[PDB]
């Protein structure tokens, strides 16, 4: 006998006030009762579980489950109650890793180490609230209690303790092979070298041995699950990643399950499209809702995507990293990284925040922080931009807006739609042109109100309106100035809401006013909008309120 | 010495469990030489998945260095800490002519920490796109950052300085957090003088080799001004009365139907208008206002501080601080000559502002920057530079009163 040197168990508690758990074991089958009693009695055996005496008061059911076809029965354990009241962990695997993350490597390994699941030992000073007692037959007998001695299958501390102990064990292998880089993700191992398949193979050899000293069991023939290795829904090769291909009535379930599905399938396929469904799901749980003959339009473009099959490459942190960005229209914008043309590493797409108004510039800056985050992630970079707006847009835009604003390190790319200012406000009133003094107001009962101006030169105009308030009114008054003036204008208005509008500088809306509006700025050369204090008697501030 | 000072959260709550954000390659690579000495001095030593705390941590360049310094967001551990009540501000500090910034955190370290507690000191170093676990850690010792670690340092820090101040009984001498304030009504000379002094005194006892200089501003809260013209045209007196009807809710007895009446009439807004003796004369009054500061405002300990930010263009940037809307105990503005990147000059205006709120004070306010949150969010921690870090908040419309404070 060789000595295994011990792994030191985790100190565990349950959550404080809660003592622990105490289950009625459920009545159960003659069978299943004569299938228990082998297993226990072998695990037992084994050391996996003891006796318990009249002294543990706790009580996890145990049942017996059938493997299927198999007629070999298997034993599973409800600490459902137990994890209610089991103490809180630190979980690691809140994140998965990106495909697009990963160095090539000459050899990669996989190596399964969900066996020693039950290697791990267990707090001794926890393991009797895991108890559970198998009903004798014919209910003649006393019941026969058992606790576990390893972390059991259920046990919400089970994945967790695992995880901390197998990394302890780790690091001085790797420290001392720094020639290898070894991955942990979840019961499992992924080794990878740039070395010679013959020296890379026994270094798998050596670290099957290192973990057989703490008395770990892994693999060695019949473990190499060689690329295509199927993990977390990808298909990863040596050289090329891609995704598993995936999967009248159109129920909610077509809707609430499929976002997430098309989402998942444009990280590498560009031009993928999942808006107008989402729109579908509104507020909604089972209803066939139109494809409007319109998101339909998308998988024209979508079902006609997913034919070509499309492959991502693996990262080289020796070249440059590079994201580009296209307007797709409708508040949708694609990017790809890449590090030589058209072998992406991955692709994506953004999608616009519910905003009242936007424009391009905003929901461009989104994009690129939203790219800029998710390759600190992944590659632990921020990649150069290409986007399509010229520098000089860039410029007049950031020193001219209200808020503070950044792009990382970028250059223009010219596919179009380029991205454009649309209009620009005057910083000084223009001399030579017409000054318009636009007011509006409504009743706050009639939702009826007037809308108009006056001018230095003696133009006028009021208009009348119906169903109508006070925030509509002031904006009218604006666009009525707008319609009825020269290529060159100034506008009082004494609308905060007005100005709040405008100064945010929208290019699109959801209010078909605001957008009558912006048209007519685009059509201007000029435009300068002061504003001045209501109910001041100032200038032509009236009319519009009779 | 060997007595940890006992402590505990304020009743009935749990210790921090906040997300680590991602870090870039060459910060986790910092973060990695810098927490293997802080085992191999047992500043702190690594735990198991028994502790669920956590309390995020980056890394920055300090001021005129290259080695890279560790940081840890000890905010949701702060507002969780015992209110620590087991120091009444020096106004003295406020008013010398010069003041030094001196970091002393760097010797917290030397004392325990209640075995009880260090759990709540948790933290990940964090790994690139999920590959390994994150190496995970807590505190043995006091951390720099932690709201306790001045408190309970308070008492052994007095008497490390106390052959000090017995000397010079004119500088005063003020700590928050890892940073020492001390002040002097000496001139610069004598106070780059006495500064020297005070840093090997510490270092008997004993990052210090750094410090800042900051001397006080003539106004607390800048006079509002009105222009002064020989001729105005119809924008200049809108644009006049728009910002006497603002100053209205401030300074109440300013008037302006006299200036108004000028207005009346679709007047075209590049049109000179002569001043009436009337609206003259009301202007006139309106200044005599202005050049008092505003009436009762005082400030209040219980409250909390409120700082709102403008960016003014050409790297000017406006503030203004206050508990109560219209009476502020503070205004000022921070300006240049980056001019390539807003959100470096917005990070290093909040933390000037955060520091002179600290002197003044001595509380941190809560800001309302004038940014997006995902863009702030992105890049701020890139630019900090301050062992502390406010709260903060996000100004999504455009007030129109950023001229009115230009
Ligand atoms: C040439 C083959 C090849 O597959 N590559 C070059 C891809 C890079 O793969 C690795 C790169 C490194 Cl440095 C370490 C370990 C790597 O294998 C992993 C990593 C993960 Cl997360 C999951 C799996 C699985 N299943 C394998």
């Amino acid at each position: 006998m060789v000595p295994i040197s011990p792994i030191e168990t985790v100190p565990v508690k349950l959550k404080p006030g809660m003592d622990g758990p105490k289950v009625k074991q459920w009545p159960l089958t003659e069978e299943k009762i004569k299938a228990l009693v082998e297993i226990c009695t072998e695990m037992e055996k084994e050391g996996k579980i003891s006796k318990i005496g009249p002294e543990n008061p706790y009580n996890t059911p145990v049942f017996a489950i059938k493997k299927k076809d198999s007629t070999k029965w298997r034993k599973l354990v409800d600490f459902r109650e137990l994890n209610k009241r089991t103490q809180d962990f630190w979980e690691v695997q809140l994140g998965i890793p990106h495909p697009a993350g990963l160095k090539k490597k000459k050899s990669v390994t996989v190596l399964d180490v969900g066996d020693a699941y039950f290697s791990v030992p267990l707090d001794e000073d926890f393991r009797k609230y895991t108890a559970f007692t198998i009903p004798s037959i014919n209910n003649e007998t006393p019941g026969i209690r058992y606790q576990y001695n390893v972390l059991p299958q259920g046990w919400k501390g089970s994945p967790a303790i695992f995880q901390s102990s197998m990394t302890k064990i780790l690091e001085p292998f790797a420290a001392q092979n720094p020639d290898i880089v070894i991955y942990q993700y979840m019961d499992d191992l992924y080794v990878g070298s740039d070395l010679e398949i013959g020296q890379h193979r026994t270094k798998i050899e050596e670290l099957r041995q290192h973990l057989l000293r703490w008395g770990l069991t892994t693999p060695d023939k019949k473990h190499q699950k060689e690329p295509p290795f199927l993990w977390m829904g990808y298909e990863l090769h040596p050289d090329k990643w891609t995704v598993q291909p995936i999967v009248d009535s159109w129920t909610v379930n077509d809707i609430q399950k499929l976002v997430g599905k098309l989402n998942w399938a444009s990280q590498i396929y560009p031009g993928i499209k999942v808006r107008q469904l989402s729109k579908l799901l509104r507020g909604t749980l089972t209803e066939v809702i139109p494809l409007t003959e319109e998101a339909e339009l998308e998988l024209a473009e979508n079902r006609e995507i997913l034919k070509e099959p499309v492959h991502g490459v693996y990262y080289d942190p020796s070249k440059d990293l590079i994201a580009e960005i296209q307007k797709q229209g409708q508040g949708q914008w694609t990017y790809q990284i890449y590090q030589e043309p058209f072998k992406n590493l991955k692709t994506g797409k953004y999608a616009r925040m519910r905003g009242a108004h936007t424009n391009d510039v905003k929901q461009l800056t989104e994009a690129v922080q939203k790219i800029t985050t998710e390759s600190i992630v992944i590659w632990g970079k921020t990649p150069k931009f290409k986007l399509p707006i010229q520098k000089e847009t860039w410029e007049t835009w950031w020193t001219e807006y209200w808020q503070a604003t950044w792009i990382p390190e970028w250059e223009f790319v010219n596919t179009p739609p380029l991205v454009k200012l649309w209009y620009q406000l005057e910083k000084e009133p223009i001399v030579g042109a017409e000054t318009f003094y636009v007011d509006g107001a409504a009743n706050r009962e009639t939702k009826l109100g007037k809308a108009g101006y006056v001018t230095n030169k003696g133009r006028q105009k009021v208009v009348p309106l119906t169903n109508t308030t006070n925030q509509k009114t002031e904006l009218q008054a604006i666009y009525l100035a707008l319609q009825d003036s020269g290529l060159e204008v100034n506008i009082v208005t004494d609308s905060q809401y007005a100005l709040g509008i405008i100064q945010a500088q929208p290019d699109k809306s959801e209010s078909e006013l605001v957008n009558q509006i912006i048209e007519q700025l685009i059509k201007k050369e000029k435009v300068y909008l002061a504003w001045v204090p209501a109910h001041k008697g100032i200038g032509g501030n009236e009319d519009k309120l009779v | 010495p060997i007595e940890t000072v006992p402590v505990k959260l304020k009743p009935g709550m749990d210790g921090p469990k906040v997300k680590q954000w991602p870090l870039t390659e060459e910060k986790i690579k910092a973060l990695v030489e810098i927490c293997t000495e802080m085992e191999k001095e047992g500043k702190i030593s690594k735990i198991g998945p028994e502790n669920p705390y956590n309390t995020p941590v980056f890394a920055i360049k300090k001021k005129d260095s290259t080695k890279w310094r560790k940081l840890v967001d000890f905010r949701e551990l702060n507002k969780r800490t015992q209110d620590f009540w087991e120091i009444p501000h020096p106004a003295g500090l406020k008013k010398k002519k010069s003041v030094t910034v001196l970091d002393v955190g760097d010797a917290y370290f030397s004392v325990p920490l209640d075995e009880d507690f260090r759990k709540y000191t948790a933290f990940t170093i964090p790994s690139i796109n999920n590959e390994t676990p994150g190496i995970r850690y807590q505190y043995n010792v006091l951390p720099q950052g932690w709201k306790g670690s001045p408190a309970i340092f308070q008492s052994s820090m007095t008497k490390i300085l106390e052959p000090f101040k017995k000397q010079n009984p004119d500088i005063v001498i003020y700590q928050y957090m890892d940073d020492l304030y001390v002040g002097s009504d000496l001139e610069i000379g004598q106070h780059r003088t006495k500064i020297e002094e005070l840093r090997q005194h510490l270092l008997r006892w004993g990052f210090l080799w750094m410090g800042y200089e900051l001397h006080p501003d003539k106004w607390t809260v800048q006079p509002i001004v009105l222009p002064e013209k020989d001729s105005w045209t119809v924008n200049d007196i809108q644009k006049l009365v728009g910002k006497l009807n603002w100053a209205s809710q401030i300074y109440p007895g300013i008037k302006v139907r006299q200036l108004s009446k000028l207005l009346r009439g679709t007047k075209a807004l590049t049109e000179v208008i002569p001043l009436t003796e009337e609206a003259e004369l009301e202007l006139a009054e309106n200044r005599e206002i202005l050049k008092e500061p505003v009436h009762g405002v005082y400030y209040d300990p219980s409250k909390d501080l409120i700082a709102e930010i403008q960016k003014q263009g050409q790297g000017q940037w406006t503030y203004q601080i206050y508990q109560e809307p219209f009476k502020n105990l503070k205004t000022g503005k921070y300006a240049r000559m980056a001019h390539t990147n807003d959100v470096k000059q917005l990070t290093e205006a909040v933390q000037k502002i955060t520091t002179e709120s600290i002197v003044i004070w001595g509380k941190t306010p809560k800001f309302k920057l004038p940014i997006q949150k995902e863009t702030w969010e992105t890049w701020w921690t890139e630019y900090w530079q301050a062992t502390w870090i406010p709260e903060w908040e996000f100004v999504n419309t455009p007030p129109l009163v950023k001229l009115w404070y230009q």
